[PDB]
RNA sequence: GCCCCCGGCGCGCGCCCGGGUCUUCCCGGAGUCGGGUUGCUUGGGAAUGCAGCCCAAAGCGGGUGGUAAACUCCAUCUAAG
RNA sequence: CGCGACCUCAGAUCAGACGUGGCGACCCGCUGAAUUUAAGCAUAUUAGUCAGCGGAGGAAAAGAAACUAACCAGGAUUCCCUCAGUAACGGCGAGUGAACAGGGAAGAGCCCAGCGCCGAAUCCCCGCCCCGCGGGGCGCGGGACAUGUGGCGUACGGAAGA
């Protein structure tokens, strides 16, 4: 079968694929199902925003993506506890709750507490009975719009650094190096044996 | 108070005090028939952590199965295939014996709904189980909204679609790197979407 | 002078030394259930591999006894633990005597 | 109540057929020091509770006129059970054959005694 | 415009102590996990999962962390409801 | 001898309920070939598919981690774009073939045994009344379930008690 110069092609068509093929001609219909599903979700609720649970702020776990940031799933129980509010109180406020999430980094941890202080500043709620506890006055006709768009706070807003200008100094262009990667990379590979070779040097005696 | 002690005494099931009690009860059940009613569960701890609350509506059918794998039903071992498929005497049947014990009970009494099952003995050839059964129409279970859920008829014949704890441990579902073979719902719904071709509008 | 590779690997950050999870408090020996097992040990006894191992522990060889336990239970990690667990049986035999 | 010394006399039925519900009791009352008695009739414990079987009754709060009744018994109950716990630890019952084969060995004694006589 | 039905405010029933810190004690699923082997399956290879047979658990424990096997340090989860 | 209790049991045209069978496109649990291809043919491939057998619903299944990770770390499932015809498999031949990331759709999370505390504080049936129509329920007396342990607070994110 093969011939003059061409690439080896191995397609996966020995398996009788024509019985099992999903065809996307139902693609405009579901798209109109789903706008009319979100808009049916829009006019049920009330003043509360669609996509209304607020999400936390989470850095992306790898070496590849950890220089960007992402709306996670739920505020940490210990994050949310620094704001001081109880668990199932908080979901009625409209905050997402996640028990699985730790907090190793207080720069991460306090950044979400600032976000909850933001949202609880942001919040205009309504009571059942106007006994005036954590409630709102006649407030900007339900604050000028009932519903928000794509999260309440624009969760990405990925923060950039300027560090605008500086003079270059002595002893940085004198000392820094390529080689202080290579010296340190080779330092890490030999920490085990350099510990042991000197340990059996003094164990010899 | 004592359900920790029953648990711990039934835990070590090789000592003298218990190996008598296991060996007599292995004799005790073998002279009875294939399916009958134990009036109350003979491991009252173990039934209770599976869902037995000692009131009306819950039956125990002590049930018996034979050990061993399965022999393929081709006549004289003539299997008429390639030299892989001469597997006559050594095939071992992708369900457990406990799941077989759940099947025979619940289809014997189709009024009832299987909940779970547990181990009560094996000596040479037989292997004896109990099966806890829920009557989805008695008023003790159609009230009490903890356990209303088993009436709603998507839970009809839970054992024979493989849905009890004996059934989940059959299909092999879990999470992570040890369970990639069944990535949505089941291994057949895994194969369906991992070998559907997506033939698109704009491709 | 940070470093992406090396022995001080990655971005230098602030720890959050705080209270652990509760689920780590799982197989703790829990003075209630200390009582239950060491009451039920004097009820039941031992298993036939364990009793012969305690006859093997005395006179035969320590190393044969562990190769016996590792042949009866799963791993070398469990054969150590079962030999330690039965040693404190034997110590309470002949030194509470 | 036995684990916290909160009862003073323990009455155990004879016939609870899952025997697992028993064999941890007489060592536990041994280690705690609450006197126990093994008594006959699981229904007979039920008749003083208005129930079918009852399996266990712990005398906890004695009356005024009844402590003098109690120590008159707990003397007698320690006399059999609690003091002889090293004896009850090694009763290996059973191993009794049938009277057909027992009478066979007894007749086998007579001829073997006829060897001796 | 005519009939029929259903989802959005209000007289009577049924029910009701919640939040923080400190002191005290409480805190768990077994012939199951694991190990042996044998079949089948998977991309899973010094065995991904299932299953039979035998052997059979522990509590600072248990499973995992992708090359078998120890000596570890640590990460992470809480199985057999 | 005679009674009484309980447990194992059986009998009924007993009082009242329930399952059976059907359609089977989509879903779920087991069982399972072969033609085909390798230019032959066994492993492989066809394919864990057609056929066989059992169960259910308008969806099912799955599901609130004995997870991924390996660093500034994520955080139930299901589905789509990518990862990818890639790591891996394989007479390393013919071929087969994942996943975590990342971006979307959608987003909802909880209970029980055990541990003890509350005197079984719980439950079913019958009897008699209450109530308004369209029909099914709440207040009183007896008969059972039930200590071989119903119910209330309780779930590993801790919880309880003072
Ligand atoms: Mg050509
Ligand atoms: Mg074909
Ligand atoms: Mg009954
Ligand atoms: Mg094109
Ligand atoms: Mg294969
Ligand atoms: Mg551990
Ligand atoms: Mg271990
Ligand atoms: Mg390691
Ligand atoms: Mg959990
Ligand atoms: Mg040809
Ligand atoms: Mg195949
Ligand atoms: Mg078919
Ligand atoms: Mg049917
Ligand atoms: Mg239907
Ligand atoms: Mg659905
Ligand atoms: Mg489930
Ligand atoms: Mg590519
Ligand atoms: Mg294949």
């Amino acid at each position: 079968a093969p011939s003059r110069n061409g690439m080896v092609l191995k397609p996966h068509f020995h398996k009788d694929w024509q019985r099992r093929v999903a065809t996307w001609f139902n693609q405009p219909a579901r798209k109109i199902r789903r706008r009319k599903a979100r808009q049916a979700k829009a006019r049920r609720i009330a003043p509360r925003p669609a996509s209304g649970p607020i999400r936390p702020i989470v850095r992306c776990p790898t070496v590849r993506y950890h220089t960007k940031v992402r709306a996670g799933r739920g505020f940490s129980l210990e994050e949310l506890r620094v704001a001081g509010i109880h668990k199932k109180v908080a979901r009625t406020i409209g905050i997402s709750v996640d028990p699985r999430r730790r907090n190793k980094s207080t720069e991460s941890l306090q950044a979400n507490v600032q976000r909850l202080k933001e949202y609880r500043s942001k919040l205009i709620l309504f009571p059942r009975k106007p006994s005036a506890p954590k409630k709102g006055d006649s407030s900007a006709e339900e604050l000028k719009l009932a519903t928000q768009l794509t999260g309440p706070v624009m969760p990405v807003r990925n923060v950039y650094k300027k560090e605008k200008a500086r003079v270059i100094t002595e002893e940085e262009k004198n000392f820094k190096a390529f080689a202080s990667l290579r010296m340190a990379r080779a330092n890490a590979r030999l920490f085990g044996i350099r510990a042991k070779r000197a340990k059996e040097a003094a164990e010899q005696d | 108070g004592a359900y920790k002690y029953i648990q711990e005494l039934w835990r070590k099931k090789q000592s003298d005090v218990m190996r008598f009690l296991l060996r007599v009860r292995c004799w005790q059940y073998r002279q009875l028939s294939a399916l009958h009613r134990a009036p109350r569960p003979t491991r009252p701890d173990k039934a209770r952590r599976l869902g037995y609350k000692a009131k009306q509506g819950y039956v125990i059918y002590r049930i018996r199965v034979r050990r061993g794998g399965r022999k393929r039903p081709v006549p004289k071992g003539a299997t008429y295939g390639k030299p892989v498929h001469h597997g006559v005497n050594q095939l071992k049947f992708a369900r457990s014996l406990q799941s077989v014990a759940e099947e025979r009970a619940g289809r014997h009494c189709g009024a009832l709904r299987v909940l779970n099952s547990y181990w009560v003995g094996e000596d040479s050839t037989y292997k004896f189980f109990e099966v806890i059964l829920i009557d989805p129409f008695h008023k003790a279970i159609r009230r009490n909204p903890d356990t209303q859920w088993i009436t709603k008829p998507v839970h009809k014949h839970r054992e024979m679609r493989g849905l009890t704890s004996a059934g989940r441990k059959s299909r092999g579902l879990g999470k992570g790197h040890k369970f990639h073979h069944t990535i949505g719902g089941s291994r057949r719904a895994a194969w369906r979407r991992r070998n559907t071709l997506q033939l698109h509008r704009y491709r | 002078y940070p470093m992406a590779v090396g022995l001080n690997k990655g971005h230098k950050v602030t720890k959050n030394v705080s209270k652990p999870r509760h689920s780590r408090r799982r197989g703790r020996l829990t003075k209630h259930t200390k009582f239950v097992r060491d009451m039920i040990r004097e009820v039941c006894g031992f298993a036939p591999y364990e009793r012969r191992a305690m006859e093997l522990l005395k006179v035969s060889k320590d190393k044969r006894a562990l190769k016996f336990i590792k042949k009866r239970v799963g791993t070398h990690i469990r054969a150590k633990r079962k030999r330690e667990e039965l040693s404190n049986v034997l110590a309470a035999m002949r030194k509470a005597a | 109540l036995v684990e916290n010394k909160k009862a003073q006399l323990v009455v155990i039925a004879h016939d609870v057929d899952p025997i697992e519900l028993v064999v941890f009791l007489p060592a536990l009352c041994r280690k705690m020091g609450v006197p126990y008695c093994i008594i006959k009739g699981k229904a007979r414990l039920g008749r003083l509770v208005h129930r079918k079987t009852c399996t266990t009754v712990a005398f906890t709060q004695v009356n005024s006129e009844d402590k003098g009744a109690l120590a008159k018994l707990v003397e007698a109950i320690r006399t059999n059970y609690n003091d002889r716990y090293d004896e009850i630890r090694r009763h290996w019952g059973g191993n009794v054959l049938g009277p057909k084969s027992v009478a066979r060995i007894a007749k086998l004694e007579k001829a073997k005694a006829k060897e001796l006589a």
